């Protein structure tokens, strides 16, 4: 029973700071990092912190770099972001995500119901996705490809792309790992492949579950693609 | 080098939780207690209060783990070496028998393993010995033994053929009588692994 | 009669021998005259897994050929890279006093036990994140002396008291024993098949199991003394073993009878573990003399000597690729030579 | 008394007795033939090229 | 006579020639052995606590070894000084740190000593390594104090008639400095750790002999090794300066302790040659751990 | 500022015999004047004499002191 219960949302005054938290149970949360990756209401996703096991190391994105900050307090199992003087552009919902880094294991495979935040008015790796939109029918079969600037395969053999499901009114989900890999849960039905720098995920024997927007990771550095949505 | 630069921060957090239970488990103190069966063993351990029962105390400060490795039936040459490295043997002997004892006595203190590691001998129910002394001769373990049957001389004359059965004289045996009494056989045992960690710390520096 | 049957039982173990001789037309020293041997192989140490602090009795290979698993009187039941060095996972065990560890084919499991009598199996995989005890698999009455999985669900187990064990995990039941050694089984071995598995015990007697039924199907006695190690050769059939007689003998399923002796007049000190290439041309044994001897399976001459512990090898095992081979030892460093 | 358990292990004897047996020449060939077939599988046996070898 | 040669000259004779051997064979066993026991006690050990005051005991030792050559220089070219006035307030400091250093550390190291047998139980809650390197980096914070009178005080001097500078003290020239700076490095550098030494292993004789099982009779004749050697070997050269400091800077007094000096030193660093040679004979096991520690 | 005032002192000459006198006059800590005049023209018992104990009269109530830097 894994559970991401995030809270703080609201609306706040431009150039006011507000701390986003994440409360985590049901899981050995110091064992695991945590990101505190946001979707605007009308875009994709967008990563935002990174915080490590045991709080050794941590990054920020270039919008937030000094601007938010992030921390874990292991012994309550609750994760907080501080963000700092918000602007226009930090009207998100905000999603506490999971990682466990070792070899074999699986980075985001669980991550919280989120919640939406709000302001009133007033030298990189890129993902790029070949479509926006692409219909679809149950029982049909359905191929999502996504291209990047640079190849993702490391020298040691790894491909660090990711594959992310989101269903409509729902929080996304692990669908594929390092390219090749399935994540736990995840019906055989998906399946991704790739090689040098176009990587293509296909959802055979497509189920009327599968309907959604599909996000593309990479993971080689310290991120998400726009996107494209499977409409039924 | 990648994101394994995580799987590598991880692995040196493991490593630094192997070192710190290092440290924190060797803070404490092992004791075999091997011993004969139905030699009051359970006693001296519920005093001091199905494979090996790992039983502990702390007196004063130290912390004893007390394998006591007499719960299952096999040979002693397959599982002994598991306890080399042990501080010190509780070895400990009922006076109700009588031979099997100073047999598996020989054999663990002449072992390889266990050269150089003192043994607190203990002597268990003392009063049913001065008993059994005043009711039938010593003779009768004994046929050796030319002494009377009063205590004292009965008493060390076991203790003394126990004692020869040692075959190397860097180790010790810090044989002692308990007549099931309280707080004394927890105090000889520290006092025996007190000389006995001072020993060592003496070889580390090079005293030795 | 008691007495007719006792000198029966005699006039069984005759006539099999008789038998068993009379199949040994030809050895397999002089037959190979007609190869070449492998001449030095100059092994080196390209690792050291320098974590453990106390006696690295035992140690398996994953199915990957990439990560170890290690067990110690430390109490850690620590799992390695066998590339990035890392410690990818600590399992800290319920006792310290641990000489069997096992890694589960698929790489989920792993199991562990020792002195405690009771088979502790560890599930890595869990949503928790965290290693735990999956089932305690208590049953035994002596001290466990190895564990091997034939699949997820279910594990082979060589115990003290004289009789090896086959569990199923779906429930922790003791769901077939096996009987018929008399000294305490100290190594298991399962066959490539997964169909049958040898043990070897304290009375210098290896049988070979079938694991769908308890009936032993033939037995070996070509050693003097406890035998120490057993590993099934990489075709699966034929085997070897150590002891305490300071030489490996190789064994032959159908043949029944010994073929090899791998024995020199230097080597006193008893054998610790032993497992096979990739290929089965070559054997690896660790001796108590604080290292490992390499010994040609065809020829019986000494391949070489690897050497860089200070302690006994305790613990040897060959990558299931063939990749490389690591040796834990008493004095806590495991090494990875190739 | 102790005769039933001995008699299960006369007939142990004789189930070991019914076992078919190889000439053990053939057996060893086998073995050899194994030992040979799959000689070009091992880093060990042959000396494995420094660039494909994976700890170098 | 009439030659360059003037009615004197001063060749490389008298027993500065002996000062000279002692320096070189001391050079040789600095070279090795010292070199040695610091990588032993480092990459093969110093998980192990004991191994601590050791390194560093033998580091500073090291750093010693190294300055022989420049006293050998000093020696041999009748106390010219080939390098610039910063080295002259600078070197001798650091020189002063590598003896002091190893003084106060051989007085730490019994202590711990001492520590380790009187208080066994509150030793396996007090041992590691941040005590063993808290104790150290003190030892090493009181070398630089004692120092610091020759990393301030220290100046060229130039005299004109040979091309002779050299490196010597201002003490004001004309008051009384040299007397606090003197006494106080005797007492902390001599005394105290003197004290430290013999009452320490004084104690950890009597200690020792008293229980059963603990009489090696090894620890009698080690500790005899160190602090017999340790005396025989600083007297010489702390009394010399104590005298010299606190005399006048003339009389045959004054004459023959700055004929004596160099014999002084020579004494002074013997102990750097027998502080890591006790180490590697007594100590058990660090007889092949130095083969196996490649 | 010792220089000129050794020059001055030594600038008295008549002959290079009294010169070079002086010049090795003024030198050595171990021997004191009364030593090294004894190893020593008819004008070098004066010059030698003077010329060492003006020097040694100049290095003297002077910051210095000839510390061996193992000291």
């Amino acid at each position: 029973d894994v559970q991401l219960v995030e809270s703080g949302g609201g609306l706040v005054q431009p150039g006011g700071s507000r701390k986003l938290s994440c409360s985590a149970s049901g899981f050995a949360f110091s064992s695991f990092g945590m990101h505190w990756v946001r979707q605007a209401p009308e875009k994709g996703l967008e990563w935002v912190a990174y915080i490590s096991s045991g709080s050794g190391t941590i990054y920020y994105a270039d919008t937030v770099k000094g601007r938010f900050t992030i921390s874990r307090d292991d012994p309550k199992n609750t994760l907080f972001l501080q963000m700092t003087s918000l602007r226009s552009e930090d009207t998100a919902m905000y999603y506490c995500v999971r990682s466990i880094y070792y070899y074999g294991s699986s980075p985001f495979d669980f991550w919280g119901q989120g919640t939406t935040l709000t302001v009133s008015s007033g030298s990189d790796i890129v993902m790029t996705q070949a479509t926006s939109s692409v219909p679809v029918t149950p029982g049909e079969s359905v191929s999502i490809s996504c291209r990047s600037s640079k190849s993702l395969l490391h020298s040691n053999g790894n491909t660090y792309l990711y594959w992310f499901l989101q269903r409509p009114g729902q929080s996304p989900q692990l669908l594929i790992y390092r390219m090749s890999n399935l994540a736990s849960g995840v019906p055989d039905r998906f399946s991704g492949s790739g090689s040098g720098t176009a990587f293509t995920l296909t959802i055979s024997r497509l189920e009327a579950e599968d309907v959604g927007v599909y996000y593309c990771m990479q993971h080689l550095e310290y991120t998400f693609g726009a996107g494209t949505k499977l409409e039924l | 080098s990648a994101e394994e630069r995580a799987a590598l921060e991880r692995s040196k957090a493991i490593e630094k939780n192997l070192k710190e239970d290092g440290i924190s488990a060797a803070k404490d103190v092992k004791l075999l207690l091997l011993g004969a069966d139905n030699s009051g063993k359970s006693t001296i351990v519920k005093q001091m209060k199905t494979g090996i029962v790992e039983t502990h105390f702390t007196f004063k400060n130290l912390h004893f783990r007390l394998f006591d490795v007499g719960g299952q039936r096999s040979e002693r040459k397959k599982w002994i070496h598991c306890f080399e490295d042990v501080t010190a043997i509780i070895f400990c002997v009922d006076l109700s028998d009588m031979h099997e004892s100073l047999m598996l006595f020989d054999s663990i203190c002449n072992n390889k393993f266990f050269i150089d590691t003192s043994i607190i001998l203990f002597l268990n129910k003392k009063d049913l010995f001065g008993e059994k002394i005043k009711k039938s001769p010593l003779t009768i373990c004994f046929p050796e033994y030319t002494g009377p049957n009063t205590y004292e001389d009965a008493a060390a004359y076991i203790q003394a053929q126990f004692e020869s059965k040692n075959r190397s004289p860097n180790k010790e045996i810090y044989c002692h009588m308990t007549c099931a009494t309280d707080t004394n056989n927890a105090q000889v045992i520290f006092d025996a692994v007190t000389d006995i960690i001072i020993a060592n710390n003496l070889r580390g520096c090079g005293l030795y | 009669e008691l007495d007719q049957l006792r000198q029966e039982a005699e006039q069984l173990k005759n006539q099999i021998r008789d038998a068993r001789k009379a199949c040994a037309d030809a050895t397999l020293s002089q037959i190979t005259n007609n190869i070449d041997p492998v001449g030095r192989i100059q092994m080196r140490t390209r690792r050291t897994l320098r974590g453990h602090l106390a006696k690295i009795y035992a140690m398996h290979w994953g199915t990957d050929s990439r990560l170890l698993v290690s067990a110690s009187q430390d109490g850690k039941l620590i799992i390695w890279d066998s590339y990035t060095t890392n410690k990818v996972h600590a399992i800290p065990l319920r006792s310290s006093w641990v000489m069997t560890c096992a890694y589960a084919p698929s790489g989920n499991y792993v199991a562990c036990g020792g002195l405690d009598n009771i088979c502790s199996i560890y599930n890595l995989k869990t949503r928790e994140g965290n290693v735990r005890v999956s089932r305690e698999l208590a049953g035994h009455t002596g001290y466990l002396s190895c564990c091997r999985f034939l699949d997820d669900n279910q594990i082979v187990t060589s115990s003290g008291d004289t009789t090896c064990a086959l569990w199923d995990i779906e429930t922790g039941q003791q769901t077939t024993t096996f009987t018929g050694h008399t000294g305490d089984v100290m190594s298991l071995s399962l066959a490539p098949d997964t169909r049958l598995f040898v043990s070897g015990a304290c009375d210098a007697s290896a049988k070979l199991w079938d694991v769908r039924e308890g009936m032993c199907r033939q037995t070996f006695t070509g050693h003097e003394s406890d035998i120490n190690a057993i590993c099934f050769f990489p075709n699966g059939n034929a085997f070897a073993t150590g002891s305490d007689d300071a030489t490996c003998r190789l064994f032959d399923l159908r043949a029944d009878q010994e073929l090899m002796t791998y024995s020199h007049d230097n080597i006193i000190c008893g054998i610790t573990s032993v497992s096979f290439s990739k290929s089965g041309r070559l054997l690896l044994a660790g001796y108590d003399d604080f290292n490992c001897n390499v010994w040609d399976a065809l020829k019986a001459d000494r391949a070489g000597v690897l050497a860089g512990h200070d302690n006994r090898v305790s613990c040897l095992g060959v990558t299931d690729d063939g990749m490389a081979v690591a040796t834990g030892s008493w004095d806590s460093f495991l090494k990875i030579w190739n | 008394a102790s005769i039933a358990q001995a008699r299960k292990l006369v007939e142990q004897l004789k189930m070991e007795a019914n076992i078919d047996r190889i000439k053990v020449s053939k057996a060893a060939a086998d073995l050899m033939a194994y030992c040979e077939a799959h000689a070009k599988e091992d880093p060990l046996l042959t000396p494995v090229p420094a660039s494909e070898n994976p700890f170098r | 006579l009439n030659t360059p040669v003037d009615k004197t000259s001063n060749t490389l004779r008298v027993p500065d020639i002996l000062a000279l051997v002692i320096f070189a064979v001391v050079f040789l066993v600095g070279v090795l052995g010292n070199a040695l026991v610091v990588w032993v006690t480092a990459f093969e050990a110093k998980r192990t606590i004991n191994a601590i005051w050791f390194l560093n005991l033998a580091v500073a030792d090291f750093l010693s070894c190294l300055a022989l050559p420049i006293l050998f220089t000093s020696i041999v070219q009748h106390h010219h000084w080939p390098f610039g006035g910063a080295a002259c307030s600078i070197l001798p400091s650091l020189i002063l740190l590598n003896m002091y250093a190893s003084i106060l550390l051989l007085a730490t190291i019994s202590a711990d000593r001492f520590l380790l047998v009187f208080k066994p139980i509150w030793c396996q809650n007090f041992r590691g390594a941040g005590l063993a390197w808290i104790a150290c980096a003190v030892a090493w914070g009181l070398a630089l104090l004692l120092t610091i009178p020759s990393f301030l005080y220290r100046v060229v001097r130039e005299e004109y008639f040979p091309p002779k500078v050299l490196c010597g003290v201002d003490y004001s020239h004309d008051k009384r400095r040299e007397r606090a700076v003197a006494i106080v490095r005797l007492v902390l550098g001599f005394l105290w750790p003197l004290l430290t030494l013999t009452i320490c292993y004084t104690f950890i004789l009597l200690r020792t002999w008293s229980r059963r099982a603990t009489r090696s009779t090894k620890t009698l004749k080690v500790v005899v090794a160190v602090v017999a050697s340790f005396f025989i070997f600083w007297l010489p050269y702390q009394v010399t300066g104590i005298m010299m400091s606190f005399l006048e800077p003339s009389s045959p007094t004054f004459l023959l302790l700055k004929k004596l000096d160099s014999l002084c030193v020579s004494f002074a660093y013997i102990n750097c040659c027998i502080n890591p040679i006790i180490y590697v004979v007594a100590g058990q096991g660090f007889q092949g751990r130095l083969r196996k520690s490649l | 500022l010792l220089r000129q005032k050794i020059e001055e002192q030594a600038a008295k000459y008549k002959h290079s015999v009294p010169k070079k006198c002086c010049y090795d006059g003024a030198r050595n800590f171990y021997e004191t004047c009364e030593e090294r005049v004894a190893r020593v023209g008819p004008l070098c018992i004066r010059a030698f004499n003077e010329c060492c104990t003006i020097a040694n009269k100049i290095r003297k109530e002077s910051p210095h002191k000839p510390v061996q830097l193992g000291r």
